[PDB]
Order: structure tokens, then sequence, then C-alpha cells
């Protein structure tokens, strides 16, 4: 009976991952004083529909210097990991409940690089190969403040199982009590997922694609459509470690509603924040997160450890 | 400009300047499109007398 | 008179050092960055919806090009050829014979449409005001050859976009 | 309170549209649905509508007509429909609708206004209008001497 | 280290076809020539030509010369803070007050009749008169303006990460900068006290207040701050303009250079010569050269044309504010991320139709 | 039969083509500046679905616009060829669509076409916002009225 | 105005809501009833061998009170 639930999972974020294209054009249009797409189909919903397929049915070149095999590998492979990073999601009842899913959650996050380094040497182009070892340098080296960030959240957890952040997060939000983290983990998100003000990875007026280069309708769909994928649910990773909702098991309709609000939300200010802010500097982009970011995010790592110790709140890891 | 007033509070907190008075776009202000008919002046030299070219 | 611009003391007190401490950390300067966008966000959009509205012009408006003719119905073109004589990219060519009556009329007005800027020049130019620029400015074209003019083609337009460029010189030759 | 009149106007947007077919008509048709008052109406079918509270360029608007001069038109909305008449009107060039001031009268005006042509087997071709030059001689018609 | 560019890409006749038109037919090159502020440009041609002709602009000509000047003022500086947002990754705010440059686009149409190329300032006085209600237009919008302005400036200047990318990098020092030919608003924002509305207070400049922008070090922030404040006091120069507008005339009473009235063109036989003769080889200037520089919204705009003592130019070399401070990159530049290059070119103004003469 | 149902196949893929025209806006002159006005929140180029891209090997109409000269021409072709399949230029302004007011220079190519196949000449100097947003209405309808799948089909 | 994005939103969530909602009811369904018993360690598991072995339809969610018991 079970592949229904696979199907019932995968299709949906397909379908979310396309809207958000519309969602963020059409914010970002009112964000910059504009209405968006508005003519194809009633408030432009039939869009996503018009340049999905757009993109599945435009010739789709092979550069001459592309090699094939990698410049087919990077693209089903940073689309397979995203669409396997949603499983552990303890969305009412996880789908897959591993015990150690926030582990199996950066897993995968710290495999799209592998994506974003083959697509860049694949296309043996001067300008992609720049934009690759920059690109994946960036993001690994935001590995390891987006690894200490939730080492310290769930600390107060009781371990890495994703379905007990609900029980965890009952009374109070985690932002109450991990706030100087919450931004700090919600600005290394868009640094991982290469989204303004961290959009050294795209660059459309310095980098003209960055890490993208040379792709058509094809590839670049899945690129988009994997950049678009990961921006969906950083919400939901952070809208389960922090802000969450009650997961009353008579009706587990409440959790999905409120849990999906936030997710939503979320998922404006990620499109809102692209709105105003300029775009960082490379310099500044590893300034920031080695000098600003790793001294902080030690400090408060061992304040979250020793915090439960010295007040005797301790938590259950069963 | 027409929204209504709440969410002119939320704008106008959100920016805390007073964006309802001075909005960005044209409204029922300017100058209708259809005008009386002008007299332009004459110039400085249109006299008809002690006017050579010359001076 | 001059103003300076950049120059700026910082206060030095336990107060100014927390604000500037506070907005570096706490960032509230970013914050109000995303304060006024919300504002821009909730506003009317000033998006006009085309074909269906029109962004003003005014009865000045210089485009199509358009030979009228006198209220009786007869050529103002007079081929007095001032207006090649100031068109700056010798776009138009007039070539006029003596017509089966006399009264010369050209046989060759060709507006290298793709050749013109839209002076107005040609429009200031002519003594009986025959070569106006219609309101039009919607006159794509697919070949290069639609874009190159003549003489009947200009005679078309003039006779299309006749009752709004009368009424638009009516209104505007008070300036002239 | 302030929501209700909001929704009201929602509302009143598909009574003043005709019912629930008119309003899906114009939604569809012209992606803009707006109540305004009847202006006037030319010679093909294009409706034209005045709102004196939007702001600056949507002040005036119209929905076309379905046909005119042959062209179906229902998904096929142009800028080049217009009459000159409604030229002025529509552009806001001018204060002054044709259905309260007409054109002047003259005989050479085209009657029916011309939609763009370009693409179809009526579009413009350029040509040379000038006769001729330098002509030519004529023999007696048998040939060699 | 080294930053040598290529340019050509929009290089054009200009010049080479100059000689071969008149002056009235010259006009049209200049509204072209840079393609971002147009109206200044006729300003500097029209001053050099009537500086050539000892032929002064009636006082109300020169009240609108400057009123169009200034509004063109606000069109460069509005662009270009912007695109260096678009360059520094703000997209938003170059749409928000971009708007607003529709609305003077809109001015610019009721005036001349074309959207932008203008054509609007000739030898002898603008063309033709303001629109009876024009003035309001200007002072509606003029009005809502700052505020426009304020919402680039809250967005686009406090932000910590536009500060630094244009704070620090890349500087000019005094002497380096005045050698390098840069004029106008790129050594004011490096600390220079000059500017040609003051000191060479052309046209009626000398009858309305306002102040230049100096500055610190000379960043891309420090000019950044002294483009707003431009803006700011070319508000002012509006302002003050705007309730200053005098019932005079709009061209020159010497039908020899000024076309003459089309209600007394088809009366008067002197009209009718003297417009037959202005539109078939125009007014002939008398034989010289003439560098005449204007304070362009860019740098310092001249145009160095040498007359024959014919009715067409010998040769017209621009003084190109673009050509100058593009001359300055190879040192502007001097130890730079690649990324900066941009945003180096950003805290200039090179408009690719200008810099090439 | 048969005929219907390549006919809709061809309406569908058309409907596509016609909506998400991500344009080469390869403007270089003051005819570049006026094509913003139609980018405009005036006149919105992205309330038609189309949406200015860069990385030219994802786009679809090809925007040239400015006086171009002998020195771009090189580089304007190779761009060009580099534009995927379906590709259409739209030359904009009285110097792209025939050489314009810079006409007879000697650095002047006379107009965009004879370098690259123009589909849709908008007149202008500069085109205002609206002409050139006209013209690429009429590019729609272009799309609108095409018969890929019925040459194909009765090949 | 601003509610236009509504919609945009709208096949958003609701299609954003749906793979939570499924994910529980086909565990309610298959689970008799109840939710998919967890094992995260082994006593959990173990556990549900017991259950399953017991129900004699080799179901672990299949329950037998004190009325199986003699
Ligand atoms: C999220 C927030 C709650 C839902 C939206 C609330 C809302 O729109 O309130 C009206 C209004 C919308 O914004 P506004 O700028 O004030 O509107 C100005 C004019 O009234 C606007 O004047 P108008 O002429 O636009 O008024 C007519 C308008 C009126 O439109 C409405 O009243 C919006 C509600 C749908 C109808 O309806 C239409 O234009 C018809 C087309 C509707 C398009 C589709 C709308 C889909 C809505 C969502 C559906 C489910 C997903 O907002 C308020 O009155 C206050 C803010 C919202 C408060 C919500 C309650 C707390
Ligand atoms: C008993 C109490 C124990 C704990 C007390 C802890 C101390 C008190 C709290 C301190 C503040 C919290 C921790 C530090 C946070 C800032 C880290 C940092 O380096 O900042 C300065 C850094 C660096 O600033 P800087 O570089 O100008 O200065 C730092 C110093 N130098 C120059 C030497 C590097 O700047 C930023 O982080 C700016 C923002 C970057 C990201 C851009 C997008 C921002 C989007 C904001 C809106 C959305 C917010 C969402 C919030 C979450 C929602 C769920
Ligand atoms: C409460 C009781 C404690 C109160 C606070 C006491 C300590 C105060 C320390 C003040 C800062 C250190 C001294 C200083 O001013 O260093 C400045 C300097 C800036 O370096 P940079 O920004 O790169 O610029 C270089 C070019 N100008 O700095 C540097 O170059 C060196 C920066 C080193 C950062 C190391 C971070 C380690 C991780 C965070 C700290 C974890 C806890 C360590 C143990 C603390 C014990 C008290
Ligand atoms: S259009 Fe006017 S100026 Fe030109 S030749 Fe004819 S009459 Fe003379
Ligand atoms: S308006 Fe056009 S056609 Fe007339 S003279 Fe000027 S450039 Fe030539
Ligand atoms: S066609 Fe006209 S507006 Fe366009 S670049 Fe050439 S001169 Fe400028």
């Amino acid at each position: 009976m079970f592949m229904i639930n696979i199907l019932s999972l995968i299709i949906p974020i397909l379908l979310a991952v396309a809207f958000l294209t519309l969602v963020e054009r059409k914010v970002l249009g009112y964000m910059q004083l504009r209405k968006g797409p508005n003519v194809v189909g009633p408030y432009g919903l039939l869009q996503p529909i018009a340049d999905a397929l757009k993109l599945v049915t435009k010739e789709p070149l092979r550069p001459g210097t592309s090699s094939i095999s990698m410049f087919i590998i990077a693209p089903i492979l940073g689309l397979s990991l995203a669409l396997t990073m949603w499983v552990p999601l303890p969305m009412p009842y996880p789908l897959i409940n591993m015990n150690l899913g926030v582990l199996f959650m950066l897993a995968m996050s710290s495999l799209a690089v592998y994506s974003i380094l083959w697509s860049g040497w694949a296309s043996n182009s001067k300008y992609a190969l720049i934009g690759a070892l920059r690109a994946v340098a960036q993001t690994i080296s935001y590995e390891v403040t987006l690894a200490i960030i939730l080492l310290s959240v769930l600390l107060m957890n009781g371990s890495y199982t994703l379905s007990t952040l609900i029980t965890t997060q009952e009374h109070i939000w985690m932002i109450f009590t991990s706030w100087p983290l919450a931004m700090m983990w919600f600005i290394s998100t868009l640094a991982e997922t290469n989204r303004a003000p961290f959009d050294l990875t795209e660059g459309e007026s310095e980098l003209v694609s960055g890490f993208n280069v040379e792709y058509a309708a094809g590839p670049f769909a899945m690129f988009f459509m994997a950049e678009y994928a990961n921006i969906i649910m950083m919400n939901a990773f952070t809208a389960i470690l922090f802000l969450g909702a009650s997961h009353d098991p008579h009706t587990p309709e409440l959790y999905t509603i409120n849990f999906v609000l936030k997710t939503l939300a979320l998922t404006i200010t990620f499109l809102w924040i692209r709105a105003s802010y300029p775009r960082f500097r490379y310099d500044q982009l590893m300034h920031l997160l080695w000098k600003s970011f790793l001294p902080l995010t030690l400090a408060l790592c061992m304040w979250h450890i020793s915090l439960p110790i010295m007040t005797a709140s301790i938590p259950p890891q069963s | 400009a027409s929204a209504t007033r709440v969410i002119q509070l939320l704008r106008n907190w959100a920016s805390g300047r007073d964006l309802q008075a001075k909005l960005q776009l044209r409204y029922q202000e300017i100058s209708k499109r259809t005008q009386p008919p002008p007299k332009l002046p004459v110039g400085p030299s249109h006299k008809l007398s002690n006017n050579y070219y010359c001076t | 008179t001059y103003k300076f611009v950049n120059m700026r003391e910082p206060s030095m007190d336990m107060k100014s050092v927390t604000d500037r401490a506070a907005q570096t950390l706490l960032w509230t300067e970013l914050v109000r960055g995303l304060g006024m966008t919300l504002s821009y966000l909730f506003r009317e959009p000033a998006t006009i919806n085309y074909p269906f509205e029109k962004g003003p012009l005014s009865p000045r408006f210089r485009g199509e090009h358009a030979l009228r003719r006198y209220p009786s119905g007869e050529e103002r073109c007079i081929a007095c050829k001032l207006c090649e004589a100031v068109c700056p990219a010798q776009a138009i060519t007039i070539e006029a014979e003596p017509r089966a009556d006399g009264s010369r009329r050209t046989t060759r007005y060709d507006i290298d449409m793709t050749k013109c800027i839209y002076c107005g020049f040609c429009q200031e130019a002519c003594p009986v005001d025959a070569i106006v620029e219609g309101p039009n400015f919607e006159f794509s074209t697919e070949t290069h050859e639609e874009l190159l003019y003549n003489k009947e083609k200009l005679l078309n337009n003039g006779d299309k976009w006749e009752a709004e460029i009368a009424a638009n010189i009516q209104a505007d030759y008070l300036y002239r | 309170m302030e929501l209700v009149q909001v929704l009201r106007r929602g509302l009143q947007q598909v009574s003043g549209h005709g019912g629930l077919r008119g309003y899906l008509r114009v939604l569809f048709r012209a992606n803009d649905v707006r109540v305004g008052t009847l202006v006037g109406e030319d010679k093909y079918g294009n409706k034209y509508y005045e709102d004196n509270k939007q702001f600056f360029g949507r002040h005036r608007w119209v929905i076309y007509t379905t046909e005119m001069n042959g062209r179906d038109t229902f998904w096929d909305v142009d800028g080049s429909m217009v009459p000159p008449e409604w030229h002025r009107w529509l552009h806001c060039m001018t204060d002054d609708p044709p259905t309260t001031k007409p054109p002047t009268a003259r005989k050479y005006i085209w009657t029916n206004h011309k939609f763009n042509v370009s693409g179809t087997p009526q579009q413009y071709v350029p040509y040379s209008t000038t006769r001729k030059k330098i002509q030519e001689w004529v023999p007696p018609s048998t040939p060699y001497k | 280290r080294k930053c040598d560019p290529h340019i050509g890409l929009l290089h054009r006749g200009t010049e080479k076809l100059i000689e071969y038109k008149t002056y009235l037919q010259a006009l049209p090159y200049f509204d072209r020539l840079d393609y971002v502020s147009m109206m200044c440009n006729e300003q500097a041609y029209s001053l050099a030509v009537e500086k050539l002709l000892n032929i002064q602009p009636p006082p109300r000509a020169q009240w609108i010369r400057v009123l169009f000047g200034e509004i063109t003022r606000l069109l460069n500086h509005i662009m270009a803070v912007t695109t260096h947002a678009l360059d520094i990754g703000a997209m938003t705010p170059f749409f928000w007050m971009f708007e607003e440059r529709e609305k003077m686009f809109e001015f610019y149409e009721r005036v001349s009749g074309a959207r932008m190329h203008a054509a609007y300032i000739r030898p002898g006085g603008v063309h033709q008169d303001l629109p009876l209600g024009l003035l309001d237009d200007i002072y509606e919008f003029s009005k809502n303006f700052s505020f426009r302005i304020d919402e680039l400036e809250e967005m686009l200047t406090n932000n910590r990460i536009w500060r630094n990318r244009t704070v620090d990098i890349g500087v000019v020092t005094a002497e380096d900068a005045l050698n390098y030919g840069f004029s106008g608003v790129m050594l004011r924002g490096s600390g220079i006290q000059w500017d040609l509305r003051k000191t060479q207070p052309y046209d009626v400049y000398d009858q309305v207040e306002f102040d230049v922008p100096i500055g610190s070090r000379g960043d891309c922030y420090d000019r950044y701050l002294c483009r707003v404040e431009e803006m700011r006091q070319s508000l002012r120069i509006i302002s003050q303009c705007l309730n200053k507008m005098p019932p005079g005339e709009i061209k020159v009473d010497d039908a020899k250079v000024s076309p003459p009235k089309r209600a007394e063109m088809k009366t008067s036989m002197e009209s009718l010569i003297h417009h037959f003769k202005l539109y078939t080889e125009g007014y002939q200037v008398p034989p010289g050269a003439t560098y005449t520089a204007i304070e362009a919204p860019k740098g310092e705009f001249g145009v160095y044309l040498v007359s024959d003592g014919s009715s067409r130019p010998y040769r017209c070399k621009i003084k190109a504010p673009g050509f100058a401070h593009l001359a300055g990159l190879d040192k502007m530049s001097k130890g730079h991320m690649l990324a900066d290059v941009v945003a180096i070119i950003g805290t200039q103004d090179i408009v690719f139709g200008e810099v090439d003469r | 039969r048969g005929e219907y149902v390549v006919a809709k196949l061809d309406d569908l893929v058309n409907w596509a083509r016609r909506s998400s025209l991500w344009p080469m806006t390869f403007g270089l002159a003051c005819c570049a500046v006026e094509m913003m006005h139609m980018a405009a929140p005036r006149y919105d180029m992205d309330r038609f679905g189309v949406v200015f891209r860069a990385s030219p090997r994802q786009s679809d109409v090809m925007i040239v616009a400015g006086t171009l000269t002998n020195k771009m021409a090189p580089a304007l072709r190779k761009v060009y060829d580099q534009m995927p399949e379906p590709r259409y230029v739209v030359s904009m302004g009285s110097c792209a669509n025939g050489g314009g007011y810079y006409h007879y220079s000697y650095s002047v190519v006379r107009g965009c076409d004879r370098i690259v196949p123009v589909d849709i000449y908008v007149p202008g100097c500069p085109p205002t916002a609206e002409a050139l947003l006209y013209g690429i209405l009429q590019l729609q309808r272009k799309i609108k009225r095409e018969k890929r799948l019925r040459i194909w089909y009765r090949r | 105005m601003w509610f236009e994005i509504l919609p945009g939103i709208a096949v958003m969530a609701a299609c954003l809501f749906i793979p939570g909602m499924a994910t529980a009811h086909i565990h309610k369904f298959t689970n008799g009833g109840k939710e998919k018993r967890v094992a995260h360690f082994s006593y959990q598991w173990n556990l549900m061998e017991r259950d399953r072995c017991i129900s004699g339809v080799n179901r672990y969610h299949v329950t037998k009170g004190l009325e199986n018991i003699d």
C-alpha cells in the first residue's frame, strides 16, 4: 500500500516547488512595486505549468567541451538527494522515522555540493570553473556553523530523532530558548541554498548564471527545481527545531496546517529577504562566517552544553 | 490610496513615515488634459519702430 | 556654498556604544531595510495593463508619419522640399513633376521609417504642415520592407489618422 | 468593520459584470475585473470605461470588441484595434470622449479603422512610385537589316 | 593589478557625421550622444553655439533651460545609484524610484513631444513653450519626490552590506583625481572644492541657491552620499526655479538664428524667407573655435566645436565626462577583487554611449 | 482523427512558447534605457510571464537595441548562435532596424537584419515602452499562428 | 492589490498540506485505526514481534485483550 505515500509525498513537493517560482516572482514584484505574472491564467496560476513544460520542450543543447556523463550526473544527484531529503520530516507522523534523522538531514545536505562541483567542472568553461570552486568553498564553509548550531539546538531535545522535536517544543517555541542561535541558524540557511543576499552562486548580473552556467531546458529545470526544493524544506527544518505546533493525535490535521503555515510564512521571508538587501561579496561572505559567526557559534555551544547541567534540565533521550 | 485605514497603519508603522499624504503615483490633482488656449507673448524685438537689425 | 556629506563623529558613551553594538548584533538598520519593503508590498501597484489601458501622452506626441490634406481634399504636400534640408537622418525623399493641371504634388515621398528619429523637425519645417507625426506608435512589423514607407502609405496614414492629428494640431498650433 | 465593505465591492464586482459568466469572461479575456461607467461605444463593439477614483493610467480603459474588420478576436487583444477618434481619449491625450464631441466631418476619413495588418496577405509592401526614366528605342518588326 | 578596457562597441560617427550636417541638424547628435541624460547635452551644444553667435537667449528661456536641465539632473543620479544597487544586489530599489522617472519622462513628452529624446534645447532659446499646467505637474511630483528618495535612502545607504561594499572599496587622492581629468562630482566626492554650477555660473545659475556635496576620503560610499545630496539640492533648484518662471519668451527675437513663429510664418515674407533659409542651410556661425563646458549630471561635459564661417561645423570634439572618468579606471582599481570592478564602475558613471567621445 | 490531435498538441506547445519568452535584451544605446520602461512598475515585463534572463543558454527572444557598430558585430553573432532553439530576435529602434540616423556612418552596419534573421521590427527612436511592448505582443501572436506540428504531421 | 498573491500560495499551502495529511491517514489505515507504532530502540521492536506473534493473523496492529485469555 506504501508506494502511495512516496508518490503522495514526492509529487506535492514538485508542485510546491514549482509554485514557489510563481510565489517568488509575484512576491518580489509587489516587493519592488510590481504585479508579477498575472496574464497567464487567473492570477498567473497556470504560468508555472507554462514555463515548466516549456523548460522540457525547448532544445537541450549539449556543450561541445562538456562531459556528458557528469553533465547528466550532477542534476540527477542534485535532484535525487533533495527528494530523499524530505523522507524523515516529522510532519505529523514522519514517513521515515530514522532515530538519527537530523544526521540524515545533514548527510544529504553535504552531497549537494557534488551537484555544484561536477556541473561547474563538467561544463568545462572558464566562467563555470571559477564559479564552481568558489560556490563549493562557500557552502562547505557554512557546514561547520550549520552543524554546530543544531548540536546546540537538539542538545536540549534529547537525541537526533526528528519526531521528538514536537515533544520538547510543546509548551513554548524553542526559539524562545535559543533565539541567539535562531537567526544564526536562519542566516546560515541562505548561505547553503545560495539565496540573496548570499546569492553569489547565481549572480545574474555578476556570475550571469553562477554554478548553473550553461544549463537550459532539461538539466537546468532540475537545478532550478532542486534549488527551489531546498528552499521550501529548510523552512520545515526551521519550522521543526524552531517554531512548531501541537500534535494532538486525535486530529493530526491540526499539526498539518499549523506546520504548513509556518513553512509558508518563512518561505515568504526567504523570498522577501532577496528583495531588499544587496548581494554579498565573497571575502565578506567568508569573513562574516569564519570571524563573525564562528566565535559566536562556539560560545553559544558552550553555553547551550553547560546550561542543562547547570540547571539540571538534561533532556530524556528515549 | 483606497486601502482601509488598518492596513494603512500597517504600512505607515512599517515605514514610520507618512506615505498616505505623499503617496507615489498620481491622482485627482494633476492639471486637466484639456487646457485653455494659450496666448504666448511677443519677443524682445517685436517692435514695429526704431528696431533696425543693425541695432 | 557647500555641505559635508560623510564627516561625522560617533558618540562615545556607554549608551552610544551599546547602541552601535546592538545595531551590529541585533540587526536594526538591516530590519529597517526590511521594514519599508512591506510598506511597498502593501501598496497599490502602478502596473498599467495593456492594450486595455494606456500610459498618458500629450497633444504634441511624435510618432507614425501621416501626410494630411486640405478640407476640400487636396494634398497639403507642396513639394516645398524643405523637410529634406532639415531631416538630419535624410530619411525622407521628395521628387515632383508638374501634375496634369500643373499643381506640383510629389511623385515620390518615401520616408524611410527605419531611418528617421521622429524629430519633429520635418513638422516644424513644412510651411503647410503637410507631413505630421501621428500619435500612433504601435506600428511594428516583421519584414524590414514594410517599414520602408512611400507616398501612398503616407497618404493612407493621413486618411486613417485624420481626426486625431487634426484635433491635436488644432489644440497645439497656438504654442507653435 | 472595514473588511465587510471590501468584500462587498468584491461581490459587487460580479453583480456589475452581468453574472458569473460575464465575470469569468473579463477575468480571462481582459484580466482586469473592474466596474466602470460606460463613457461611450464606437462603431466596432469596443466598450470604453472610465473611473475617476482609479489613479492616472487606470483612469480610462477599454475591453475590445469580439469582432472587427473580419479578424475574430477573443484571445487576440491588440493595441492597433482602437479607432483614431477614441485613440485620443483612451491615451488620455484629451478629456473629451468621441461620443461627446465627434470628429470634424471630412469626406476622405476612413470609415473603418484597420488593425495592424503585418504578417497577413493584406500587409504592406514598398515600391517605387516614380514613373520611369530613359525611354528606349523601338524599330519596325522584321529582324536583321 | 592592471585594468585597461577595450571600447568601441558603441563607437559611432558623431563628429564625423556632424561636419556634413548643419548646426540644427547636429542638435539630435547630442541628444543621442549619451543615452542616459539627454537634456543636459543640448545645454552644452546650444550654449556653445549661442556663444559663437554672440546672441543671448531671452531670460525666460534660460529659466526653462535650467528647470529641465535639473530635471534631467534628477534623472541621472537616480540610475547611477540604483544600477549600483542592481550590481550590489539590491533589486528592489531600482524598481521603486524608477517609477518616478516615468513622471519626468511624462513631463518630457508634454513639452517636446518625445518621451526621452526631447530635442528641446535649441540655439537661441528653447524651441517651444511649456503647456498650460506643466508647472503644476512638476510641483505635484516634486512634493513627493524627497519621500521617494528617502525610500532609496533608508534601504540603500545604511544597509550594513551596502556600506562595506561601498566604503574603502577604491579611492583616489586629491592630486591624483585632479590630474586624471576627473571633474564634476568625481572630484567633489574626493574632497576637491570645485563645481561648474557656481564657479562658472553658465545660464541663469547665478540666481539660484544650492550646496555642492563635497565629501570625505572619496570611496564608492563617499560619492554615493554626494550623489543623493545632489538630488536633494537639485530639488531646491527645481523649487527655486518653479516659482521664479518669468513672463518672458522662449526664443531669441533674431529670426536669422531662430525660426519665426508659425503664425507669422504664413503671414510675413521676412518670416517665410528666414524660415526657408534657416530650414535649408541654417544660420551661418562666425568663424572661430570655442570649448564651452557645463556641469553634466555625470561630469564635465564640453564641446570644442570649430566654426569655418559657414552654415555647418568643421570639427566638434566633445569633452565626454564618461571618457575622462573612464581614463582613471587603471589607478582607480589598484588592488581590489574581481567582483569589485562592477562596483568600481558603479561609483563612477560610465555610459557606453557617451565614453566614445 | 489525427489532424485534431496534432492541432491540440500544437496549441499547447505554442501556448507555453508565447508565454515564457525569457529575453536576451542585447541593447547597447538609448534604445536600452527606454526598454526598462517596459520592464517598469508602470508597464510590467514580468506580468506577461517573461523575466529578463541572463545566461544566454536559457533564453528565447533576443531583444537587440541601440546602434550596432562593426566592432560589436562579431560578438553579436556568436551570442546569437549560442542561443537555443527556438530563438527570435526583435530589432528595436531606428538604429538597430535599418541603421537609423547613424546610417551612412563608416562604423555602423545598416540594420541588425544584415547579421541576424530579425523576426520583429519595432520602429522608434526611442520606441516608446508601449510601442515595444506592442511588438512583444505582436511576437506573442506570431507564436500562436505557428504550425510546427502540422508541418511535421503533413511532411 | 496584494491579495492576488494569496491564490499563488493557496495552491502552495493546500498542496504542501497533503503530504503530512496523507502520511498520517494511510498510517492510520495501515495500522488498524491506531498510528504506526515506532521502534526507536530494540525494546519497541521485539515488543511488536510479540504482538505480531500473538495476533495469530501475523499483524502487529491487532489487539487481544482480556477476552483473549482463558
Ligand atoms: C544569558 C544569556 C546568554 C546568551 C546571550 C547571547 C548574547 C546576546 C545576543 C546576541 C545576538 C545574537 C547572537 C549573534 C547574532 C548575530 C551574529 C553576527 O555576527 O551578526 C553580525 C554580523 C556581522 O556584522 P559586521 O561584520 O558589520 O560586524 C561584526 C564585526 N566584524 C566587523 C569584525 C566582523 O552581521 C550580520 O549577521 C548581518 C546580517 C547578515 C545576514 C543578512 C540577512 C539578515 C536577515 C535579517 C532578517 C531576518 C531575521 C530572522 C531571524 C530568525 C527567525 C526565525
Ligand atoms: S511635406 Fe511639406 S515640407 Fe515636405 S516637400 Fe511636402 S510641402 Fe514641402
Ligand atoms: S521627424 Fe523624422 S522624418 Fe521628419 S525630418 Fe525629423 S527625422 Fe526626418
Ligand atoms: S534607434 Fe534612436 S533611440 Fe535607438 S539607439 Fe539609435 S538613435 Fe538611440
